[PDB]
């Protein structure tokens, strides 16, 4: 069974300080690099820092250079976040997220194990369809539209489903591959500088948020907005 | 803590060497890179003249160079490892080149600007590249349209001139006419580091990459390809095939391995058992990814850059060989021998020495001379206060690398076997296969 | 219609190409390329002008490539091959021209002319060539001895000239002295193309050769050697030893091969088999030209350019070792192992995927991403809709050159022998060798 | 003999070729390159004129060749050989330079003279070579220093005697970008003649070698190495790794071999035997230094280079294999099988020629044709009346040296064993290890 | 038995066409270059048209270009000439022939199987000595001179025994040496521009017109003008 | 058993001639590079001739270019020396050495096994330490000192033991090194021009001269001026 658990979340007051740690577990955490996405309390999905996995090359979102440090001590099998001079902004879900990416003609990486979050309050791109609809049984397409960098430079286009309790799970990698436990409904494409998801016969169980996912020549990692998809009574 | 280890086993007269960081080439992601060409027709005035002649002779080098291209285009354990093309992917771009529309397409992406992606009719969005302003210097600077054809030219600073941009196209043409059309490494010529550090940059890689391949430039050079691929309409072209370092950062750690005999004294009557597993070892998914051709990988300080392609993906417990060989578990890998003969094996951090017969083994150093005489049997010399280590008449240098090594004591394993049921003649086999074969010749005992 | 064809066999996890062309080199032609030097005296007019001082340096660059020169003459299956002295017939030529005259009879067939053909002491005959005159440039061009004395040069336009024909000089020894006085392959220094075209054409060979030759001269160059000769008289000579592709133009197949295993659950108790014959097979007058060591034929469209003496040569009847691998006849060759490892192995249109244990194995391609998951065993996937093949951690770009695959649907060899007594280590033996090892231990069995 | 000789075995299908003469690389000496650099602002009068735009091009071509060496350093039996670092103390050395005063040390050594040894830290004696004065070509006489720095150049000459200057640090940086910082052979780039026979003639070695290197010097420059080392203060430095010929002028053989079989006529049912102790061998310290790899080494007349690291150290016993192949003393390798497939080994002095089954095999000279048509079996043609040996459809061109061959007549041994109990599969196995197997399967032969 | 036999001969009227067929048999066809020679009524033995063995490299004698075309179907074992615009020039015994070639420093094709010839009448160089005669037991020689092409270029020379009514047969392959049949009494020379064969002791069956044959780099393989050895009594 | 036994020496009138053999048994002959070096009878150790093992490199001393002339008979495992034109400064016992050298970052040869002398009468640098004393137990040491060439020039230093009729016997080879039977007692080093043997508690059997060796790039290889030590009660 991998896992991993975030810690750590709570309040802060504004220019404050506080330290994420994330335990894994079940595969070895060496071989992996490392990433934290956090996502406000009720909005997107933003990425915020990389690890590689023997802390060679480690990289910030803008958001955060200079205010976070990312770090890891293998040995423990944990990463670790520590956030200074936080901000009202700051608040959200920090996810910790392994990350894979294979390498065919280009190599983007994937986030395909997520934590359940640790929360931070702090007080005292690539659009997408903002939602879709459809009965029990019809089809659905959500379109993921990208630019000239990341989609269009020749990265890919992965493809999350977060249903409403839970963290973002893996439902698309590599543009069109369904990892293991993902139904023959859910499929995707690619088409320079755009995707889409297509849900064939929808179930109850469908209904969540579904972002497009891929990697930026100078943003580094992007999510899409967000669909979020009902399904009809 | 530090960065670079080691650790050698006296039990199985092997040592490994830990704390390198991977590099593996998993894909490889192709690139166009142009050259543009004046296409004249061969009558510059045969002037009578002092620097037309001189002109002429440049003119022909490159008229020359173009027609060659022309007619260039026309319609242990490394055997385990299955074998694939290199260059299918750069080829199968190059393929798509000839396509109709497909040129012209790029002729126009890149005649405002250096670089631009575009893409190709099968979708897959390629990096191009013009290299080379040739045919804007004889078409706008040489022969122009307006005055007046040159029968008789002006200064000597246009036949310098001249031959120094037409330099780059004759080396390039020169290095493919060599290699029937495929270079490696792609050299200076055929990339500059400036225009290499460019395209890395725009690759569809991460920064993780970016800078891996950055850094370490002259490496990247080596696993690189460089295809020549059309040459039609007024555009030269040939494929960079560069190399998608797909993982990036695990620990890799290298099995070295020595022969290791019993110390009979008899000239004959010694058995012998020597480690087949040797080569790198990154991990890389949960697995291992096993290289056993040293060829295969190159490194600069801890990076160890392997190419997958030569690799076998192997369960994380074949480290199992290293702690205990004769765990349950992995099934290490050996051969056996009655050929005690003498020799070392140097390692990273050390060197491991199989002395055996009436073999001399010391190891010296460079100013106390000799500070050890290895006896019959397989040792292991760290580089601390060593610098070569001597077996029979071949002298080795050893690795002045610095680094923490720890000598891990135990018998060796071949004093476990009956040398009277042990198989001599055995090539590739393992531990079990060999316990096969004596189990075998103990049930063959049974007499009456 | 169109060109090549492959198929598959099931049965014995192999496949091959067939309709290729073949390109056998036989013989070897010799051919003596001369450069015509000047001898000059070191006392040319001892000044200091701007340019007189850069000839000057040009001289040197010179007399000492002659010396240079001069100091350089001074007195799986490959192994079953057999091996040969390459470059005999050339040095013999090399070595036939160090008797008396052998080299004025050159000098003196080629003043008048810049070809020509000579016969030898030893009767050989022999094509010429004189492809640099640099004691006409020197003698008459440079020694300006009416104005005035190379003390004081005028032009800027000669001190280029000069080292515009030097330069090929000085290419040339630096060639060989890396090289050892023997090159291969023939460069663009040696011999020029329309020196190489040129010589192709006056050879002693037939038309069907020469336009082989001519289309694919980037070839010749790589089968030919440059062996720098002798130095003496005026004459530089060195001797360029062409290929004679005696055999062209019949039917080439490229055989590939990989491991077939039992797919049993147990970590253990698996047996493999794999064809040992991989390879090129040309056919060559009643009998099979056989290429072991398949990466050094060098292909150029259909045609397959081999080297004669990297072959064995065998009974037109080992064609069916693909089609029934057990019939009477020939008597096919394999190598037995209990490594069940995965592996694949890319054909001329296909793949073959090797896929065991708890390994995965896919075929995927560049649009609909992963296309299929292979079931254990050896299967076969036609390079029409799969770009990519992955096994383990290792990605495979298939070759996507165009033609019919056929898959023959059989039952896997290794499914017939019984486990229990099948030679597990045997690295290059027969199928017949092991029905022998078979028919003993069966015999070995004698009971109460 | 008086020169170069060969004896073949009949009964062993093996010849040895003796009257070669040693010249083994036993050690490593390494010596210090350096070139000395202008470290410029790039304000060349940066205007716009005819031969400025000239000047500024190859300024801007030589910083850049600086700053790219800079960004290049950053933040059968050849299988019982054993492995070693092959530029550890090149590279030792390397690492010494970059400690704090070394550079400096080297630099004052240097400013009264080009040559010059010098002790580093370590006390090694390093001899050091500035082969080119770039620092002092750009800061005298590129940027003239009463009017202006050169603000708008008078003459040509000086683009080209500067261009000229600088196309070495070129050539260099081009070979080390290429082959990752280290290179071999050793180039004219990197070492011009005048300067590696200065190096010779200066090393701490003796006359035997000052002679032996001075005279083949085309092969001094294939064992050695370059290693690019270091770029700071104002000096450019790369280690020149030479090789130290140790043992020099002991006797050298060559062993060729091919394989024996029985010549019954049934498809199968023949039994092979091959001499695995092919190679070459010098005898060094009453020892033999072994050779396996017989392309390790390069010859020269009658001088044998070979690499002591790729040599097994044997007893002199060994040459009994050639005598008499069945002593108790030395226990000698062969290979068997029951692969009886024709081919020929060309030797020093002439041919073997292993013909078997429907196998044509012929010898023909250059005039009279074909002069042998062999029977099957192992046999050998001297190479005095003979120039071509074909076997199959492979043509041999054969050596033409000069010596005496001697038959020496014998039962071929493979005559001697009884092949319903004759091992068939033995990849490596000896003499005795073989006839243990027959000793006991033929003891299995019991009643009751 | 290695054969071939011709067929489709007979009488043409001029401007017409004729389509002849050689069948080969006994051997694996693909493998070998073949070639149409003829004969004219009464003597000289000259080249036609050759193809290459996968029938890629096909050449046409000046005799014949534009109006013969070669082909060959190797499934069915067989060779095909097709004749066009026939001449009264063209009236011969059209020999089927098996090349082959034999490298020392030389690539000269020479035949080493011929048919039997097939008859056609249409209706409505390098010299040798033209007559040699020798007693029985004597010894009698050929000379065969050629130019600065061909033999004195480097190629290689042959020799052919025609009987009076036969197709030529092989006597002797690259200057000296002797077919299966061919009896130790033949023997011959290459020297410079020309060759010489050499007769000891004249029989009965030795009475024949005798061919040497070569490669010209222009002329594209070349035969004497024949020899007519004649035995006394 | 490695042994050296010259013979053919005796008395000569100046101008004279004679022809010393060097027999060797033990070792194989052929292998080894043969050396000759004469001793004046009270005065120093210093070098005559070299001559590789297959006669193929041979090189002389300056006293004696042009009247001597080394040669060997590898068959009869035999070293001989013709001395012509003798002088009375020839006078001395002329040795028989076999040449080793030890290729680490210098190839500097030294003799480690050498003849018993023949002494030839004639009638009708390195500069070390001359004279040493201690007591038994003491510590003592011997200054060797050389110059640009030779030493430092990055040759290695060797040392003989001369007992007083006797031969010299092989002490340390490469700086610091004792063949097989000398014991740790002696000690040397090698630093910049200069070296030092080092003798820890004398014994009365260290009597003796005590010569370092080393090769020079032009003298053509060295002995030092020697060291007379003398052991006190």
């Amino acid at each position: 069974e991998v896992q991993l658990v975030e810690s750590g979340g709570g309040l802060v007051k504004p220019g404050g300080s506080l330290r994420l740690s994330c335990a894994a577990s079940g595969f070895t955490f060496s071989s992996y690099s490392m990433n934290w996405v956090r996502q406000a309390p009720g909005k997107g999905l933003e990425w915020v820092s990389s690890i590689s996995s023997s802390s060679s090359y480690i990289y910030y979102a803008d958001s955060v250079k200079g205010r976070f440090t990312i770090s890891r001590d293998n040995a423990k099998n944990s990463l670790y976040l520590q956030m200074n001079s936080l901000r009202a902004e700051d608040t959200a879900v920090y996810y910790c997220a392994r990350a894979r990416a294979t390498g065919y003609n280009s190599i983007t990486p994937y986030f395909d194990i997520w934590g359940q979050g640790t929360l931070v309050t702090v007080s005292s791109v690539v659009t997408q369809t903002p939602s879709v609809s459809g009965a029990p049984g019809q089809r659905v397409t959500i379109s993921c539209t990208g630019s000239s960098s990341n989609i269009g430079a020749g990265y890919d286009v992965h493809w999350y489903q977060q249903l409403p309790g839970t963290a973002p799970k893996l439902l698309i990698y590599d543009n069109n591959n369904r990892p293991s436990g993902v139904p023959d409904r859910f499929s995707a494409s690619k088409s320079g500088t755009s995707a889409s998801l297509a849900i064939t016969g929808l179930q109850a169980e469908d209904e969540a948020d579904y972002y497009c996912q891929s990697y930026d020549r100078s943003l580094s990692g992007v999510f899409g907005t967000g669909t979020k998809v009902t399904v009809l009574g | 803590g530090q960065n670079i280890t080691e650790e050698f086993y006296q039990s199985t007269c092997s040592a490994v060497s830990k704390g390198y960081l991977s590099a593996l080439r998993t894909g490889w992601y192709t690139s166009v890179i142009t050259i543009e060409l004046s296409n004249i027709k061969e009558n510059k005035c045969n002037g009578t003249d002092a620097k037309v002649k001189l002109i002429k002779q440049e003119l022909d080098k490159y008229k020359n160079a173009v027609t060659e291209l022309q007619l260039l285009m026309q319609s242990f354990l490394g055997f385990l490892l299955g074998v694939g093309s290199a260059i299918a992917s750069g080829v199968a771009v190059c393929k798509v080149l000839h396509l109709e529309g497909e040129v012209n397409k790029i002729k126009s992406a890149l005649l405002s600007t250096n670089k631009a992606v575009v893409s190709l009719s099968n979708g897959v969005s390629v990096l191009t590249f013009k290299v080379l302003d040739l045919k804007n210097y004889i078409d706008k600077q040489l022969l122009p349209i307006l005055n007046k054809q040159s029968c008789s030219i002006s200064n000597i600073e246009t036949v310098i001139e001249f031959q120094q941009k037409n330099n780059r196209l004759l080396e390039i043409t020169r290095e493919f006419s060599v290699n029937a059309g495929v270079t490696t490494p792609v050299s200076t010529y055929m990339l500059t580091n400036s225009e290499l550090l460019s395209l890395i940059n725009d690759m569809p890689i991460t920064n993780d990459q970016k800078k891996l391949m950055s850094n370490n430039v002259q490496i990247v050079r080596q696993q690189s390809y460089s295809i020549m691929c059309i040459i039609k309409e007024e555009v030269l072209a040939y494929v960079v095939q560069l190399p998608l370092y797909g993982v990036i950062d695990t620990p890799c750690w290298k099995l070295h391995t020595s022969p290791l005999c019993t110390t009979n004294t008899k000239e004959g009557s010694n058995i012998c058992l020597t480690r087949t597993d040797r080569g790198w070892y990154c991990d890389n998914a949960g697995s291992v990814s096993f290289f056993p051709q040293a060829e295969t990988c190159k490194v600069q300080s801890n990076r160890v850059f392997c190419d997958t392609m030569n690799s076998l993906t192997l369960p994380s417990e074949v480290n199992l060989c290293n702690v205990d060989i004769f765990n349950p578990k992995y099934d290490c890998k050996i051969m056996t021998s009655k050929t005690d003969v003498s020799s070392s094996v140097i390692t990273s951090l050390g060197a491991i020495v199989s002395c055996y017969g009436k073999t001399k083994c010391t190891a010296s150093n460079k100013n106390r001379g000799i500070i050890k005489t290895f006896s019959n049997g397989c040792d292991y010399v760290s580089n601390k206060g060593v610098d070569t280590v001597s077996v029979g008449n071949t002298l080795y240098y050893v690795n002045k690398q610095e680094g923490k090594s720890l000598y891990v004591k135990g018998e060796p394993i071949i004093n476990f076997y009956d040398p009277l049921v042990f198989p001599s003649d055995e090539f590739d086999a393992s531990i079990s296969q060999v316990n096969e074969k004596i189990n075998q010749s103990l049930a063959f005992i049974r007499k009456s």
